[PDB]
Order: C-alpha cells, then structure tokens, then sequence
DNA sequence: GTATGAAAAAAAAAATCGCATCCCGGTGCCGAGGCCGCTCAATTGGTCGTAGACAGCTCTAGCACCGCTTAAACGCACGTACGCGCTGT
C-alpha cells in the first residue's frame, strides 16, 4: 500500500479545518448535552433553535482558543503532544480555576 | 470642610454584632469601604442591564435578586438571596 | 450521559484548528469535564436571565446576555 | 435630517434618542451624539474597508463573517479593541507554530 | 412588532467605502452587535466621567476623551477627527 | 532613565514573593521593560482622567478609576 | 568558614516576604518614575502622594502575580530558574500580547 | 595515543507512484438587493429650569531645602547545583 508518516496528516487536518469556519462537533449530541444540563437547573425547558448554535459557537472557538494556549504550553516543555497538565497550567494562568 | 461620605460607622456596628473584641486599621476600613462601593456598583449595573434588557424603567427587590445570583458564587449568593428576602418581607409587614 | 456525545475525533478537529499536532488519550476525558465545568457556569445565568423574564423557553438573547457577563462575548446572534 | 448636517449616514437622531432611554445619565448634550454617530461610522467603515479587501482576494462580491474575523485578527489595532469578543462562523488565522513543521 | 437595526446605514456606508462589494445576513447581524457593543461601552465610559466629575450634562467633550481611553491610538486619533469634523459641521450648518 | 532605578535585588524581592527560588540574568530587564509597559498604559489612561477634570494634579481616584478601567481594580485608595 | 547552599537562602527570602506585606520597591526611584512617565503624556504635572503609593501597590501586586504564574510555567518545563520566554509564555496566555 | 584505508552505516539526492489540493468550467437554487405600505420616531419650534461657566477666596497639600546616619546597591569572585544536550527503551 502507500502510508503518509504520523503527523503529516494531522498537518493536512489542521490546514483543511483552520480555513474552514462551519461547526466540528455533531448538532444533535450538543442539542440534548445542552438540554441535559438545563434540567439540571430547571424542568419543561425549550430552547431557540438559534440559542443552542448561539452556544455550541462559543463552547468551539473557546475549547479552539485554549487549545490554541494549551498546544503553546506544551511547546515551552519542548513536546508536541499536549498532556492534562498543558490544559491545567493553561487554565490556571487565564483564572479558571486556581 | 467638603463632606466626604462613608460606610464605615456601619462597618463598626456589624464588626461589634459578629467579633465585638476585635478592632480595625484606617487601611483596613478604607478598604472595606472600597469592597463595598464596588459590589454595589456591580449590583446596580447588572440590575440597570435587567432592566434595560426587559424594556422597564422600575427597577424592583426582584431585579437585584437576580443579579445577585449572576454576580455572586452559589453558597453566598443563597445565604444572601436569604438574607435579602428576610430584610424585604420584614420591613413589607411592618408598615 | 450524553457527555460522551462529544466524540474523540470531534475534539481531535478542535484541537486541529487550535494548531494541535499530537494528543493524549487522557485529554478527550479532560476535555469533557472543561466544556461541561463552561456550559454549565454559562447556562446557570443564562437560564437565570431566563427566569427573570418569565419565560420557560430560553432565547437566544439570553445566551449572549449570559456569554458577555461571563466575558466570552459574542456577535452574530444580536445584542 | 440632523444626519445630512453633520454630513453622516449614521441616524444621529435615533443615537440621542438612544441614549436619553438607555439610563446613561439624566442630561444628553445635542454635541454628544453627533460626535458618536461619526465615530460608530467610522469604526463600521476602517473594519468594511478592510472585509472588503479580504472578500475581494477570496474572489467573492459579498462580505460574510470568516472575512471580518480574518480582518479585524490582522489589523493589531482591531484585534486589541475586540479582545474578549467572538465572531460566528469566524475560524481562526491560519498559523501553525514552526517546530510542529515536519523534516 | 418593530425590531429595529443599524444594517440599513451599514449599506450607504459600504457602498461609500467599496461600492461594488456586497455583505451577509450573518456579517451584517454581527456588524449590527459590534456597533452596540462599542456604543455601550462608549456612553458607559462617558456616564461615568460625567458621575467621577459631579456632571449631569454628558457633551461631546466627554464622548471625545472616553474614546481616548476606549479605542487604540491610530485608531483614536482618525476617530478623534471624524467626530471634531461632524461637530464643528453641524454648528455651522445651524 | 529612572527604569534602572528599579534595582536588580528590588526585583529579586518581588519574584522571590511570587514564591520564585532562582532567576536569570537576563529577567532583570525583561522586567523592567513590562513594568514601563504596565505604568505606561495605567498612567496615560490615569492622567487622561485628570486631563478630563481640568486639574494639573493627578487624584489617588484618577489612579483607580484607570486601574479598574485596566480590569486590575484596586481597594484601600476609595473606590 | 560557613556557607549556606545556593537556593537555601532564596527559599528563606521567599518565607520572609510572602509572610510580609510591606512595599518591597524604594519608593523615591519609583516616585521619579513615575513622574519621568508622567512628561510623556503632559508636563508640569503634581501627584497625591496617595496617588502614587496607589499605583507602586498594583505593580507590586501585579508583578508578584505575573512571577507566580512565570515560575509556574518554567516548573512546566522541570525547570526551577525563570527566564523571559516563561513570563513570554505567561503574558500571552493572559492576554498582555500575542 | 598520531597519519593511512577502509568501511560500514546514519545523513544528502534522485527516480517510482500515488494520493490529495486547486482551478475551470458547468448545475441549481437560495437569500441578497430593491420596490411597497405604514408607524413610529425624527424634526421643529416654543417653555422652563437648572446644569456649568466665571471669577473669586480659602487653605492643602505638592515642590524644594537641608545634612545626618543607615540600610540598600554595587560589585567581585570562588564553587554548587541547575539547566542543556546526547542517547536509548
């Protein structure tokens, strides 16, 4: 067969999917993930078609900006792979936790 | 001269209700003095949001119920919504 | 459960337009827990804006509402 | 219109009206929202003037979000201003840190 | 019921600006936001200057240092003077 | 050139209380060109404050009002 | 003769200026500093001596608070010494810079 | 522990080979542009009241002087761990 070495790939992803703006994670999943934890607060809740997006948009390009800062921790430690800690330090130092 | 206001008579009598042997720094009173100005501020902007979000110029003891909870963490925010309630219901009754 | 929903490669996209070349398989875990830990805290007010309202449904103005106080602001869904 | 006297397309009219309603202050001085209006203008047009530069080298006649975000992240200027501010369908700038390079 | 805009005043403006150049329902929205943003934050920082100095009457000397403080320099400076210049305009124009 | 009257040891102290154990040479400077940056962007906004009052003193006030404005508030100067 | 081993002290330093609260910069150098920055804005400019306690404050405190996260990111890399690339590191994940 | 050979295997360069991205048509259809009818908010012009302009008096509170002793800064240099680079599951 023909096999691209690991990374190379990812490479490819990365370019394919920073370029690109539409949403990475499933809408329905998200719906009812979202649905889930508003019971949780309060019951015989609906939600604007347009809230849920609303949301999911946030959640993405927030959890794509710290990944972007976790990825740059990982660096500093001279890796490549980014490890719970990277996260972890990350959050710390942005004030999400202590 | 000018007639800078402040809070901290009010400070004291509390101070005095929870640890009446214990006193307090003009640094320390200032700042408290400070904490209180800002959360105020906080309160009352948050509320003047809720108001102006929801198309009314009357801003009641149910708009500052709700800020509270958004501006406040769950515990306190309780143990305040609470102590709220109590102070309106209180003063409602008597008159 | 429909935290797990969140699927493995999903993540691998975020991560991927992040700059990410190389991921643990702890991370995925880890992932979850933050983007509920986010949700969560965010819905909480937005809700709560909610309820102020007296409205059952939530709207999209509620999130933003609750997106700006939590200084993750947004544009695009009015305000 | 007061618009057309300060030379403007922003409604500096609907600006004062605006800000007497919006529980600013209790005085709103007829200078004030002139002054606004121009600035609002301006800001819509210096990020436009730059969409439009980016719709163009995408080969596209009409400006959609990806364009203001890509804009707005690659004048320093904007960017500092729209800081903790999100834009839908907005991407990110294509970058990709250097080590992470292949060879 | 009448939900009103700014994304009428945003077309005169692109059209000044790129003429042969169109816009997004979703940009046009998010324009729409960042408009109100930046206005809010304006009339917020000139509520308070107004309130810090013991003012009733917010002027458009107030607006002016607020965006100072608000907007990066460059970005202040050619605002600075498109406000001035729409000043000075309209107390001539009567 | 006042920035070097910021003295190498003053630094040393200050790190030391972050709860730093050792410090390259190099820092010292790093240092010292941040906190211009930070001084800097207060203080022009603080001034701008006084230049608004029409007073050629700058307030303890006009400091915080900067400094809360700059999401670094400050208690104990009367906010 | 008798010396204490390098750190040893640094660690003493650390216990003794956490444990204080009082201004650890010489107020006159900062003072002039102040002042010098001052001129760059508008001349013939005075300062409440509360004023400028004020800002010294902030710096302190905000300094300390930068070499807390700076240290926190060279620990990252199982480093103990800070260098600039960490406090680099630290300010964009703030976001002072880019 | 130095100059020949030599040599053997990781590192520099080509030719298979293939697989994946861009460009150019070329297919459909939606949601952007401009007409329409309808309300409100923008405009105008009077009425009033009060914020802010102005000039002035009162006294605080920054700038500046001094000359002393003292702890903080400055430096130098001697030696330890601390970081930096290599190597192998």
């Amino acid at each position: 067969p023909h096999r691209y070495r690991p990374g190379t790939v990812a490479l490819r992803e990365i370019r394919r999917y920073q370029k690109s703006t539409e949403l990475l994670i499933r809408k329905l999943p998200f719906q009812r993930l979202v649905r889930e934890i508003a019971q949780d607060f309060k019951t015989d809740l609906r939600f604007q078609s347009s809230a849920v997006m609303a949301l999911q948009e946030a959640c993405e390009a927030y959890l794509v900006g710290l990944f972007e800062d976790t990825n740059l921790c990982a660096i500093h430690a001279k890796r490549v792979t980014i490890m719970p800690k990277d996260i972890q330090l990350a959050r710390r130092i942005r004030g999400e936790r202590a | 001269r000018s007639r800078k206001e402040s809070y901290s008579i009010y400070v004291y009598k509390v101070l005095k209700q929870v640890h009446p042997d214990t006193g307090i720094s003009s640094k320390a009173m200032g700042i408290m003095n400070s904490f209180v100005n800002d959360i105020f501020e906080r309160i009352a902007g948050e509320a003047s949001r809720l108001a102006h979000y929801n198309k009314r110029s009357t801003i009641t003891s149910r708009e500052i119920q709700t800020a509270v909870r958004l501006l406040l963490p769950g515990e306190l925010a309780k143990h305040a919504v609470s102590e709220g309630t109590k102070a309106v219901t209180k003063y409602t009754s008597a008159k | 459960d429909n935290i797990q929903g969140i699927t493995k490669p999903a993540i691998r996209r975020l991560a991927r337009r992040g700059g990410v070349k190389r991921i643990s398989g702890l991370i995925y875990e880890e992932t979850r827990g933050v983007l509920k830990v986010f949700l969560e805290n965010v819905i909480r007010d937005a809700v709560t804006y909610t309820e102020h309202a007296k409205r059952k449904t939530v709207t999209a103005m509620d999130v933003v509402y609750a997106l700006k106080r939590q200084g993750r602001t947004l544009y695009g869904f009015g305000g | 219109t007061r618009s057309s006297r300060a030379g403007l397309q922003f409604p500096v009219g609907r600006v004062h009206r605006l800000l007497r309603k919006g529980n600013y202050s209790e005085r709103v001085g007829a200078g004030a929202p002139v002054y606004l209006a121009a600035v609002l203008e301006y800001l819509t047009a210096e990020i436009l003037e730059l969409a439009g530069n980016a719709a163009r080298d995408n080969k596209k006649t009409r400006i959609i979000p990806r364009h203001l975000q890509l804009a707005i992240r690659n004048d320093e200027e904007l960017n500092k201003l729209l800081g903790r501010v999100t834009i839908a369908q907005g991407g990110v700038l294509p970058n990709i840190q250097a080590v992470l390079l292949p060879k």
